[PDB]
């Protein structure tokens, strides 16, 4: 019936699109993720938003999802629609290997994955999904990358993003500590933590309120990893030395 | 194959050989053709194994779900009842010869099932290439309300009347004996035959 | 006490405090009859009673009647919208009839009650349709267990009882009820047409004539549905 | 609020009466029917000295008998424009002859009004169209001239005006058109009426002008032709 | 016959906490050969093989639909597939084309991922499963391997006797097949390593 | 099914989710066009390039075949969809009629979907403008726009997007043949041209050209820096 | 039957194939190309029924170029050959199954030249030389005897000229001319033609 | 034949308030509460019935789902029951295919699947109901809970329903790592008595737990001497 009908699919008088709008800033208020592009690969590193003590850490990772054996991703939002995007991810990977015999290019992935988040806001009366994404991988021809799609449906290449809570600010302050082809994996490790330390409105990191993942070529294969508890308290401890001796 | 079963006077005993062959040539020396269906309810299988065995993976699947659903044990007669419309459903294609039995709130029942669909109950009945061989000595020596042992011994000497007398049987002889209360499974219950040394 | 806020009232929608009123509407719409049920169950025997009140004299009255047959053994009556109450009889005998089409034997009456309740619980969630507005009660003999009478509802709720009344006084109609399930196992003998009339009569002052109620029974020495004549009905009113 | 199919206290069908209002807003068009042919004639209405003017086509042609001229959305009458054509198509094919203006306007009027938003078809239109239209040609009776609606009523004229001038330009073509016209004074009279209603100056690149004559095909002028007739004028 | 016309020979045998499985190379058409590096065992798992035979085309398209389906499976789950779990994927994916079946025949032979047990098995073209504990055989030489297995197996082997008895099988198996041949390859799948040889044949 | 009317007729004729789609296209990014002896020329304004992105994924100027390439300006999600629908119908009608297409053939075909979404249940409209330019078999280059609606014109040269309303009348007095005759004329025309608009100074411009040869060559960064210190 | 032949080198893929169209006892055409080029590097060779072949190679061909037009950068000959293999086995047990016999030759910026053999039921090998038809049976064995891993391209035209000149003294086919081409680094070059009027 | 637009929509700050809604209906059903211990999980539920006519034994809280797996809930009863049927056809359909029972954690992920899956299809509304699930597989004990927007945790000691802030508030407290099963269900009851105003009785609760050998709910006469003590 008309009168029960919310129209989500049509166009307002200044040429927006509302319900996407709004799924914007539901995005907004999400867990701080952040990536950091290097010469040697790529890393993630996402904010543990459910810290309840009497949890279970059954799972390998939160937020990470291995898409495939060259690529991962990291998502802000709603974890219900997560979920079904990162299913679907999945099956595009394998068609594609299916039909070519060798594994997809990132670029292809992202834009078969925009393709579906576009054709929900154009026909079908639903809503849309709620979630960001960012992407790493490796391919033949461009090596090392770095994306990040929305809710409309248009992604684009970076060389350190941030969506979440406070991007604004982290983006602000990734600008003026990222100098182009200089930076190896050890002093991306070291601006990631010094950002999301200042990004997060708590006195300082925990080593359990982080996650770590990254990406790397070795002997013709590549390796995703998540950090471990110890690896991430001994660079916590020392961002916490060199911060210290300089004032 | 060769598989029979008998109505004792307490539950049913069922029975078969364990050799798979393909064409000429000896496959397998421990094929198994008596399947589970319910805690209470088995089967056997003559004819196309692969048949034999998707029939009975999904009956089983459906009688789990609906005694989930219902919070009793099950029937001889669903399961007959499903079996017999599937099979007519398709018409004679699957090839499968069935010898259910089992023990519920009503007693016990044994059926046979053909490849067509048609069933019928009565008190102990064979199957396979040797069931001619097996029947010969049921009708020779069946005796109606018959004790534990000596159903036991009846079904295992017409196995292995069907085993010595059929080119495409022999190897070993299970029994599985089925009771208001036990449940009982003998896989190497005889072994008519050894190797040369 | 509980806000709305948009088409709360209007369809099946979550309210500000999750309480779907367009479901707490059928509710009233059972008590628009005007009639009154009442079933008790035995040690060896289940009864229904139904007020049977005609409007005037023109009707055929041979054709007003509560009482149903779903199968041989199992028996029904209905309160609250007569047409709809027609509607789900014909589900409940076609279920009734599928189930022993397909397993080979014949359904039990919570087997049955569970069918309607979920072929109800979808009209609570999608829109386009209506909840119905009726009510339903079942009784019959289960050969493990025995008696059985049970009692579904709009909302998909589907509990079993040991004495059950459903209507326009349905409160104080159970609340009698309730201080005779102490002792005696509530007169667990062939003679609780006796407790469900006197159930009927004591919130009602009407001391019914032999032919404004109708009875049906089960029993295990004889198991199917049976309607009983205004002569034997006649007899226990005499009695009372 | 409403649904498109929805009547109103004089049962007059508001979507339809909306489009018919769209097209008070359409640049004005000029057919006139002769003993001799059928003569179109059409404004280009140009915006800016940057756009090419050999970019706009409203008068088509449907068959070497039969064109059209039209006025509205363009881009809505192009579906019907190539409709028409299949049809006629459609008809050479299974008759071996040729169509008639009558049978072409008649199957494209039967397009209108097939709308709807509930059991209409797999893909249907959700609206009408704003398109009127101007057919003309020759058959075995003669020269015809034939206007559409969108509402879908089809009528046959031997001098009509469509657009957002033709309150006024009927008031001067009921005076200048009689029953023994020839083509060229047709072709006098539906330029000077072009010229006194339109807002530019009327030149040899901002009007368009086609004939069909029982001897030949459908023919466009050309800025060879046009110019010396206009400076004849 | 259609599973006759490329030829083939696969075989799988059981040790002492080891398994070996082994094919030939040649790939041809009726009666002409075309290459000779045919592949027709795939690594399903970090212990866990498969071998085909039959119809060389239906032998790559089941492959790459397992490796699919084994793909999705291994992400989603979060572990690796056990020997008894693949093999009724296979069965399953067989028998969804019981009218109309692919011309193969499989073979699997692994290593418990947690007590290192052996497995070995083979299916029939439209998915019937027969576990056995000596060894399984399939292709157009299968009475010839028979023959030599039953005399040449014997129990609790170690890897070096195994490699010895699958070798000296095959080699004069495949030596009386006029369809099979031009070299033989042998994975010998231990519990920390797997081992690959290829036999110098005859090539005739 | 969703079969609802989305876009309906309102009192005094007006289409209110078209013109809504064309207030949405009145937001994007300048864009501008000419048309050339032997080359054909585009170029795209960028707002703001924020230093840490990869351009090569930005690039607002696609090419759908050998001899046809495009600009648009509005909604990138919805011009992606365009784009890739119009080059399978380039490969299409290679395959057919064994001929590479003519750029008004694509022209229509693009339009024809654009109004397509205007008619239909349960659909809102495209919300961006394109510029189709390239070359024909015959040597004759082309320069042709689309409308949300589904129009088409061919132009000397246009600009969409926002400041156009400006950059058309710079244009309109500065086009004349004699600024026509040579490739290094024409790019600079198309700078200035694209350079008033840009209020942040400088080259935040991407500028493709195209001739009959080395199709689709993009200027490189410091290549076009070249030029604007030549016009001043 | 008609000719097809492939040689890969150390950086070359030298290829051939006929030119004749028979269509029954008599001969349509002369110089006929078997031939399609569908990259920069990739070469397509067809033999088999009418109208199959053409409407084959063609949709193959559409495919590739718009792969191109769609990513900025080509597909490879293993990518080429395997999306190949997939439609053709795809439409196997269709209703129009296809009757093709391919070759496909390419060169790649990595791993160099490639020659891959797939018959009509999409069985897909790689081979340093490979023929279709039935001259196959007839210059197989001279490839055999004079083949070596690293023959250059002078002498790779010589042992084509061979073949085929054994062809026009033994086959009781009428086939006079034949096309030649080479894949190296620089794409694809064609060459003399081999005419034996 | 049913509307295709969604009643689930965006608003103005970026909340979903439907699924919000249906949690405000799940926080007022009746208490529900998880502990997993060293050697197996407890479900304990409050079945108290409205009046003595109610027959008791009829309805149950506590099902199972497979040989090893069962589960509670807390909200709406007739959503619960579709809710345990799809599970059960989901748990059959994996069995069939691998031959092996569903581990845990993959039959969550499909329930919150469909769970999801009616928060965004047209002219339906979401569950209003929480689940508790609970399993044994390859030699470890798992405790799962799922929300009605279709997102689900892993926990240790949970609790739902009426009161299941101080719920937890309190399990916090006691919960030792190192806890048997058998002093487990004391801690699983003593929660449940914290706030029930009225007396505890066999017929009051409902009682189920998972070790080594399944799933089963304690019978009356097993509950009467756990709670003697």
């Amino acid at each position: 019936s008309r009168r029960y009908d919310s129209r989500t699919t049509i166009f307002s008088p200044e040429g927006r699109l509302y319900q996407v709008e709004y799924a914007m800033e539901a995005i907004g208020h999400a867990g701080t993720c952040l990536g950091i592009l290097a010469n040697d690969g790529v890393l993630l590193a996402a904010e543990r938003r459910n810290i309840h003590k009497l949890l279970d850490e059954v799972f390998f990772s939160e937020k990470i999802y291995k898409l495939n054996e060259d690529m991962a991703c990291s998502v802000a939002g709603i974890t219900s629609d997560a979920n079904v995007l990162t299913n679907e991810l999945r099956l595009i990977a394998q068609r594609y290997l299916l039909q070519y015999q060798e594994p997809i290019p990132c670029e292809q992935l992202v834009t078969a994955l925009c393709d579906i988040k576009q054709a929900y806001t154009q026909f079908g009366g639903k809503r849309p999904f709620g979630v960001s994404l960012l992407y790493i991988g490796w391919d033949k021809h461009y090596g090392f990358q770095l994306y990040q799609s929305d809710p409309s449906g248009n992604y684009g290449g970076w060389k350190a993003t941030c969506i979440g809570n406070n991007s604004a600010a982290a983006v602000s302050m990734l600008k003026q500590d990222y100098k182009e082809g200089e930076m190896t994996l050890k002093s991306a490790l070291a601006l990631a933590v010094k950002v999301l330390n200042k990004t997060m409105d708590v006195s300082k990191l925990s080593a359990e309120k982080v996650e770590i993942a990254t990406l790397t070529r070795e002997n013709g294969k590549t390796v995703i990893r998540v950090l471990k508890q110890k690896e991430v308290e001994q660079l916590i401890k020392k961002h916490e030395e060199e911060e210290a001796k300089a004032e | 194959t060769t598989i029979a079963g008998v109505v004792y006077k307490d539950g049913i005993v069922l029975g078969a050989d364990t050799r798979a062959t393909e064409g000429m040539v000896v496959a397998d020396k421990n094929c198994s053709k008596i399947h589970f269906i319910s805690p209470n309810i088995y089967c056997c299988g003559a004819g196309t194994a692969a048949d034999t065995d998707m029939t009975t993976q999904l009956i089983s699947s459906n009688l789990e779900l609906h005694s989930l659903t219902t919070g009793r044990l099950p029937r001889v007669v669903t399961a007959n009842r499903m079996l017999k419309q599937m099979l007519f459903r398709y018409q004679g294609y699957i090839g499968a010869a069935l010898v259910l039995g089992g023990v519920d709130v009503t007693g016990p029942h044994l059926y046979s099932i053909y490849p067509h669909g048609s069933t019928d109950k009565l008190p102990y009945v064979t199957m396979g290439s040797g069931s001619l061989a097996a029947m010969a000595v049921f009708e020779d020596k069946f005796r109606p309300d018959m004790e534990e042992e000596e159903a036991k011994k009846l079904v295992s000497e017409a196995i292995a009347a069907g085993i010595f007398n059929d080119l495409g049987s022999g190897s070993n002889i299970d029994l599985c004996v089925i009771s208001k209360s036990k449940l009982d499974f003998l896989r190497p219950y005889s072994v008519p035959n050894k190797k040369g040394t | 006490r509980g806000s709305s806020a948009g088409f709360d009232r209007h369809i099946t929608i979550f309210s500000p405090e999750g309480r779907l009123y367009q479901v707490e509407y059928a509710f009233k719409a059972i008590n628009q009859g005007g009639l009154t049920s009442v079933a008790v169950r035995g040690k060896d025997c289940a009864v229904i009673v139904t007020q049977k009140k005609v409007p005037d004299k023109l009707l055929d009255s041979s054709t007003v009647t509560h009482l149903f047959k779903i199968t041989e053994n199992i028996g029904c009556v209905m309160t609250g919208m007569t047409a709809d109450s027609r509607s789900q009889v014909q589900r409940a005998r076609y279920e009734a009839a599928n189930w022993k089409y397909k397993y080979g034997y014949e359904i039990p009456v919570d087997m049955l009650c569970k069918r309607i309740a979920d072929i109800s619980q979808v009209y609570t969630q999608n829109a386009e349709m209506r909840p119905l507005g009726c009510c339903m009660i079942l009784i019959g003999i289960d050969e493990e267990q025995g008696p059985q009478v049970y009692k579904c509802d709009p909302a998909g709720y589907y509990c079993g009882f040991k004495a059950t009344a459903a209507g326009v006084k349905q409160t104080e109609s159970t609340s009698f009820l309730e201080k005779k399930v102490k002792k005696k196992f509530d007169w667990t003998f062939e003679q609780t047409v006796e407790t469900a009339i006197t159930c009927l009569s004591t919130v009602l002052s009407i001391d019914f004539k032999p032919s404004e109620i109708e009875v049906g029974v089960v029993t295990v020495e004889n198991p199917k549905f049976r309607i009983l004549t205004e002569a034997e009905i006649d007899a226990h009113l005499v009695a009372l | 609020d409403r649904g498109v199919n929805t009547f109103s206290p004089e049962g007059r069908l508001f979507q339809v009466e909306y489009a018919i209002e769209g097209h008070k807003l359409g640049s004005t068009a000029i057919g006139i029917q002769t003993s001799e042919g059928v003569c179109l004639a059409v404004e280009k209405r140009i915006t800016s000295p940057l756009m090419e003017p050999s970019s706009i086509e409203k008068i088509v042609e449907i068959d070497a008998h039969i064109g059209c001229a039209m006025s509205g959305l363009i881009a809505d009458a192009k579906t019907l424009i190539d409709k028409a054509r299949v049809e006629t198509q459609n008809h050479w094919f299974t008759y071996n002859e040729t169509m008639t203006v009558e049978s072409v306007t008649q199957a494209v009027s039967n397009l209108a009004l097939q709308f709807g938003e509930e059991d209409a078809d797999p893909g249907a239109m959700s609206r009408p169209f704003g398109v009127a239209l101007l057919f003309g040609g020759v058959d075995e009776k003669g020269p015809q001239l034939f206007h559409m609606d969108p509402s879908g009523t089809f009528v046959q004229c031997d001098a009509r005006a469509i657009g957002s001038a033709s309150e006024g330009a009927q008031s001067s073509l009921q005076e200048v058109y009689h029953k023994s016209t020839t083509l060229k004074e047709a072709i006098k009279s539906s330029l000077i009426i072009l010229k006194q209603v339109m807002e530019e100056k009327l030149n040899a690149t901002n009007i368009e002008l086609a004939t069909v004559q029982p001897g030949q095909n459908f023919h466009m002028f050309t800025k060879e032709e046009l110019e010396e007739v206009i400076k004849d004028i | 016959s259609v599973m006759s016309y490329n030829g083939g020979a696969v075989m799988a045998m059981k040790g002492k906490n080891c398994v070996a499985i082994a094919a030939d190379r040649r790939f041809g058409i009726q009666a002409q050969m075309v290459t000779t590096d045919f592949q027709k065992i795939f690594p399903m798992g970090d212990r866990l093989y498969i071998g085909l035979a039959g119809l060389a085309t239906d032998v790559q398209t089941v492959a790459q639909r397992l490796k699919f389906r084994l793909n999705l499976y291994e992400l989603k789950e979060g572990r690796q597939i056990k020997p008894y779990t693949l093999m009724s994927m296979v069965a399953n994916l067989l028998y969804e084309k019981r009218f109309g079946p692919y011309y193969t025949e499989p073979v699997i032979a692994g290593l418990d991922p947690k007590t290192f047990k052996p497995f070995i098995c083979s299916l029939d073209l439209i998915g019937c499963p027969m576990v056995t504990d000596d060894f399984v055989v399939s292709g157009t030489c299968s009475e010839q391997m028979y023959g030599m297995c039953e005399s040449l197996w014997e129990p609790n082997m170690d890897p070096e006797h195994l490699f010895e008895t699958i070798s000296q099988a095959m080699l004069n198996a495949v030596d009386r097949d006029a369809v099979s041949g031009m070299g033989v390859i042998v994975h010998i799948i231990e519990k920390d390593k797997i081992t690959t040889r290829t036999l110098k044949a005859r090539m005739d | 099914s969703y079969d609802r009317a989305i876009t309906v007729f309102s009192p005094d004729g007006h289409l209110f989710q078209v013109e809504y789609a064309q207030e949405a296209v009145k937001k994007g990014s300048t864009a501008v066009g000419v048309r050339g002896r032997d080359i054909v020329v585009l170029g795209v304004e960028k707002k703001s390039v924020a230093k840490l992105q990869d351009e090569r994924t930005v690039r607002k100027i696609c090419a759908l075949d050998d001899n046809v390439c495009m600009a648009f300006a509005g909604l990138t999600a919805d011009a992606r969809i365009v784009i890739n629908r119009a080059r399978v119908e380039c490969q299409s009608h290679r395959l057919t009629v064994g001929d590479p297409v003519t750029v008004e053939y694509i022209t229509r075909y693009i339009a024809s979907l654009k109004q397509r979404y205007t008619q239909s249940n349960g659909r809102r409209p495209f919300g961006i403008s394109a510029l189709i330019v390239g070359f024909d078999f015959d040597g004759t280059p082309r320069l042709y726009q689309t409308d949300p609606s589904g129009t088409y014109h061919a132009w000397k040269a246009n600009a969409i997007g926002r400041g156009a309303k400006s950059v058309r009348e710079f244009l309109e007095k500065n086009y004349t043949d004699d600024a026509i005759e040579t490739d290094d004329l024409t790019i600079k025309l198309v700078i200035k041209a694209l350079l008033e608009v840009v209020q942040s100074g400088g080259k935040n411009i991407e500028l493709a050209v195209m001739r009959r040869d080395q199709p689709l060559k993009i200027l490189s960064p410091e290549e076009i820096e070249k030029y604007v210190a030549e016009i001043e | 039957m008609e000719y097809l032949i492939g040689i890969q080198g150390p950086d070359y893929v030298l290829v051939a194939s006929d030119r004749v169209a028979a269509s029954n006892i008599v001969q349509m055409k002369d110089d006929h190309d078997k031939m399609f080029k569908m990259s920069e590097k990739i070469l397509l060779l067809c033999v088999g029924e009418a109208g199959d072949t053409v409407q084959f190679a063609e949709y193959i061909q559409k495919n590739v170029q718009l792969y191109k037009m769609r990513n900025g950068y080509e597909l490879s000959p293993t990518a080429a050959a395997n999306f190949t293999r997939r439609n053709l086995a795809d439409c196997l047990r269709s209703r129009t199954p296809y009757h093709v016999n391919l070759l496909l030759a390419g060169y790649d910026e990595h791993e160099g030249p490639a020659l891959y053999y797939m018959d009509y039921l999409a069985a897909l090998a790689k081979a340093p030389f490979a023929a279709h038809g039935y001259g196959a049976f007839l210059t197989l064995s001279i490839l055999d005897r004079y083949y070596t891993p690293t023959i250059s391209r002078e002498r790779a035209v010589e042992l084509l000229r061979k073949c085929l000149e054994e062809l026009q003294k033994r086959f009781i086919l009428n086939l006079p001319t034949f096309s030649v081409r080479v894949i190296d680094k620089d794409g694809i070059h064609n060459l003399e033609n081999i005419t034996f009027t | 034949r049913g509307y295709s637009f969604s009643l689930t929509t965006f608003s103005p700050s970026g909340k979903l308030v439907q699924i919000e809604y249906a949690l405000a209906a799940v926080a007022g059903g009746a208490p529900s509460v998880g502990i997993k211990a060293a050697n197996g999980v407890v479900l304990a539920t409050e079945k108290k019935q409205k009046s003595i006519l109610y027959d008791e034994r009829s309805v149950h809280k506590v099902e199972p789902i497979t040989k090893h797996i069962g589960l509670v809930y807390s909200g709406m009863g007739p959503d619960y029951r579709v809710l345990v049927h799809r599970a059960r056809k989901l748990a059959q359909q994996y069995y069939l295919v691998y031959q092996e029972p569903i581990p845990t954690a993959q039959l969550v992920q499909r329930v919150a699947s469909v769970m999801q899956e009616y928060t965004q299809s047209g002219g339906v509304r979401p569950f209003g109901v929480s689940l508790l699930i609970c399993g044994w597989n390859e030699g470890r004990p798992y405790l799962f809970q799922s929300d009605p927007s279709g997102a689900y945790f892993a926990w240790k000691a949970t609790a739902m329903g009426k009161n299941y802030v101080n719920g937890k508030t309190f399990l916090e407290k006691r919960y030792n790592e190192d806890l048997e099963l058998e002093d487990a269900i004391h801690t699983a009851i003593l929660t449940l008595k914290e706030s029930f105003e009225g007396q505890m009785t066999e017929d009051n609760i409902e009682v189920g737990i998972c070790n080594e050998a399944g799933f089963r709910r304690l019978t009356p006469t097993e509950v009467r001497d756990y709670l003697a003590a």
